[PDB]
């Protein structure tokens, strides 16, 4: 939140050290306000507008349907966690050590450690 | 009771996919333009270190939920130049080029309904702007009216809407020849259902307003805590040091730091609970995007209310609006049915329909529409005799194989 | 590692060792020093358990989500759209993983395609013919019949087309003869 060579003032912040170009490439390092940064073409850190995808259109017809002629087999891989590690914390060892008066004051807060 | 007429109804559903981002730092909140405040804060630095790693862990999840609901394909599809979609007029869901933004009339109607940073309540700006979200919604509506379900599982397959609508109607059990005989009836009921939703949204979006109210309500709680004394006589750090020396004011600064650490642990606890509700709602909204919009889901009470045919996703600030096309029958009569019909000692069982009667003759139709058809041998099949069936009547079959031999 | 640093923090006192307070300070005046050390650690334990309950909800939500894919994608065939991977799923192969699970889905996604002319209905002798589950396609003048997946042209006969009224009710219906295999059988 600072008001503002290679100075770029956007709606998310102020970056000093990247030249803004009119070309649009794929996003990489998110910054804000739909603006990403990457190391592309000498090659240096430049600022540009992220690309939402290849703009295309389908020719709508009233008497034509596409019928696939070849089929392929693709195998994907998904990662889903199941469990993790298990720990344990005790008040008689972590809070107090080898003392005596430390365990006397802990009896007043016995419902918390229970 | 076999239905004889069919109606078209459009339902609405408001579900939130994201929220507002807010970063809180111990520096502009707990400490001051003072000097001793920072020295005491180094003993409790482990509590503020977790705040800088827990609040930032929520902002990375808000942008991730937007990449799972509104981001399904890698191609930006546009609307075809031909406005003739098989007799159906589409203009309420398509983006209007005369408008400054790339949104439709429905998306612009719901948009009108939907000092703090000095105390350490910074607001992080979102990544995806309001213009990039409308581009993803326009690609889903373009592929739905054209392809439908083939663009999400491979290349785009073009198909006219006249033949595509018949394929969506056969997912409930009704044949496709009925849609061609009543094509003008469906076009009148589809355009009338859109006008009822447009007039209803022009005179209540409570699912997206209560979320914003709970965010601003928790922010005012931390504001009231800074003005309190917490057992002292003042609240400004520049006022206590100006009247009390640090060797003697240490009994009051420690109470202010400790009395603010309780509000930070309470505020960060409520944010993690509200983030779990948004994360759980984002997984449910992302599932309906690949089931209701992509393909025809036959689940009950899942893509609206009743038989689902197609869906049209829309955009909403910190949310998503769905427009399902439900199917509900109407105007039914009463007819006499029979489990089976015995001919020359053979029980004829149906394949996909049920025998009907009007009190004199005996016809046969399907399970979802009344179609008067004669009793044929190609639509049924024999299985055993007639003395093994509990309930079975007797009627002469026309036998289509007899006129073919004459 | 966070709980280890809490034992070294003084929490505004002079030392973080319990044996050091009872050595340089008298027990009658050491009650105000040990109390601040215990209170400073109770807030760290309540926060530690609070974070474990939230992380357990994410693991429980991931375990319930993976349990549905184990009983549907693996055991049986799920006809849902984009659920068991990405495409027309057939069978799955579950694999073990440390503190998790790895799924191996086999999808069915078509490749290249072509373009052919179609028609909503075919009129013969004043009767509208409709396909059973296929779609009417045409390469040249000839009108064939194929399914809605793989390109397999066949011969349009009477077993794949059924009548449903006249031809003056279908908008945009073409005109083409229909071969009847019953005629050569009687000759």
């Amino acid at each position: 939140d600072v008001n503002c060579s290679n100075v770029f003032q956007t709606r998310a912040g102020c970056l000093i050290g990247a030249e803004h170009v009119n070309n649009s490439y794929e996003c990489d390092i998110p910054i804000g306000a739909g603006i990403c940064a990457s190391y592309q073409t000498s090659q240096s850190i430049i600022a540009y507008t992220m690309s939402l995808g290849a703009e295309n259109s389908v020719a709508y017809s009233n008497n034509s349907i596409a019928i696939p002629t070849n089929f392929t087999i693709s195998v994907t891989t998904e990662i889903l966690p199941v469990s993790m590690t298990k720990t344990s914390v005790d008040c008689t060892m972590y809070i107090c050590g080898d003392s005596t008066e430390c365990s006397n004051l802990l009896l007043q807060y016995g419902s918390f450690c229970t | 009771a076999i239905p004889t007429n069919f109606t078209i109804s459009v339902t609405t559903e408001i579900l939130p996919v994201s929220m507002t981002k807010t970063s809180v730092d111990c520096t502009m909140y707990i400490c001051g333009d003072s000097t001793e405040c920072s020295n005491l804060l180094l003993q409790y630095g482990s509590f503020c270190t977790q705040l800088n790693r827990a609040l930032t862990g929520i902002a990375v999840e808000q942008d991730k939920n937007t990449q799972e609901v509104f981001a399904q394909v890698k191609q930006i599809y546009k609307t075809p130049p031909i406005k003739d979609f098989g007799g159906f007029n589409f203009s309420q869901i398509l983006p209007d080029p005369s408008k400054p933004s790339k949104r439709s009339f429905i998306e612009d109607l719901l948009f009108n309904k939907v000092a703090q940073k000095f105390n350490g309540l910074t607001v992080l700006p979102p990544l995806l702007t309001d213009e990039m979200i409308a581009q993803y919604t326009s690609a889903l509506l373009a592929g739905t009216i054209t392809s439908g379900w083939t663009f999400g599982a491979g290349a785009a397959l073009q198909i006219p809407f006249a033949m595509q609508m018949a394929y969506r109607f056969n997912g409930i059990g009704v044949t496709q020849n009925v849609l061609y005989e009543n094509q003008k009836l469906i076009a009148n009921q589809f355009n009338s259902a859109i006008g009822k939703i447009q007039d209803s949204l022009s005179s209540a979006l409570g699912k997206l307003q209560d979320v914003v109210n709970q965010n601003a309500q928790a922010l005012n709680t931390l504001v009231k805590q800074l003005s309190s004394n917490f057992g002292a006589i003042s609240s400004v750090l520049n006022d206590i040091l100006s009247r009390l020396d640090p060797p003697e004011a240490e009994v009051q600064i420690d109470r202010l730091i400790t009395g603010r650490l309780q509000s930070l642990q309470t505020y960060v606890t409520q944010q993690l609970i509200r983030a779990a509700e948004i994360r759980a709602s984002a997984n449910l909204a992302a599932t309906k995007m690949s089931e209701c919009v992509l393909g025809q889901s036959k689940r009950v009470d899942f893509c609206g209310k009743g038989y689902h045919l197609m869906s049209f996703p829309q955009s909403a600030p910190h949310g998503v609006v769905f427009l399902h096309v439900t199917y509900v029958p109407a105007q039914e009569k009463n007819f006499t049915t029979a489990p089976a019909i015995c001919h020359d000692g053979k029980a004829h069982f149906p394949r996909e329909g049920v025998f009907v009667s009007n009190g004199t003759h005996w016809f046969v139709t399907q399970r979802n529409f009344y179609e008067p058809q004669i009793i044929t041998t190609d639509n049924t099949f024999v299985s055993g005799n007639c003395d093994v069936v509990i309930g079975i009547v007797n009627n002469t079959v026309y036998d289509p194989l007899q006129p073919e031999l004459d």
